[PDB]
């Protein structure tokens, strides 16, 4: 109502969360993707992905410190999506779009799937 | 986009 | 470089973090302010406040599930600042500006202190 | 920054 | 939404 | 605003 807003707040919060991840501060889960490990914060994963939201709201899976993804998942595809979760920037290229799209479908990140479909249709 | 319930 | 950006990403992440707080999902700390308790996520507090960043990077304080603030701190002032951390909106009013400013000085949130000083100087 | 939301 | 940063 | 080191 009588609220004022700090424009850069949400992006500053995101940048600071990424610095915590980068420095391994308060990370509480290891995501394993075909023998490669990625440290992260469960709250950030839940806040970006429908799959991680369903995993960490489960009464048993919420307690796990290690989550293994389907080994057919591309770790570069996962890494591109994890970087997007922590920064808002999606490094989408001709050489990775198919892997990024398949990973976003798996992670239930519809906005990413949508942009991938648009970039593919523009190329065809 | 993803919005949590 | 070849990155695309989802404009609403950071604000959607923040809105989802606030929904997790509201539903008490993965909250990992209780902030006590003159016998009133506020549940939160340590990572969000660290990402917004210099004081919480110093507390939760300390090798002993990082393990605490309860943090007591100075009892002279105003809980409404704290609540306004916690709501700002989780939403980007600061409910700054004539009746609370002095308490909000003192709380922001204590929490080391310089951008909030700055806007308070500007609103006070405009009134004088 | 500060703006009117 | 998607934009050029 | 606050930017973490």
């Amino acid at each position: 109502d009588s609220c004022i807003q700090f424009t850069r707040h949400a992006s500053d919060v995101l940048l600071n969360l990424n610095r915590l991840r980068s420095r391994d501060i308060l990370t509480d889960v290891v995501i394993v993707v075909s023998r490669e490990q990625f440290r992260a914060h469960k709250t950030v994963l839940m806040a970006c992905s429908g799959l991680f939201y369903s995993i960490f709201t489960d009464q048993l899976k919420c307690n796990l410190s290690v989550i293994n993804l389907d080994p057919e998942i591309n770790p570069e595809g996962f890494c591109i999506l994890l970087d997007f979760m922590y920064t808002s920037r999606l490094n989408l290229r001709e050489g990775n779009i198919m892997a990024v799209m398949a990973t976003a479908m798996y992670l239930q990140m519809e906005h990413v799937v949508d942009t991938c479909r648009k970039f593919i249709k523009a190329s065809e | 986009a993803w919005v949590i319930p």
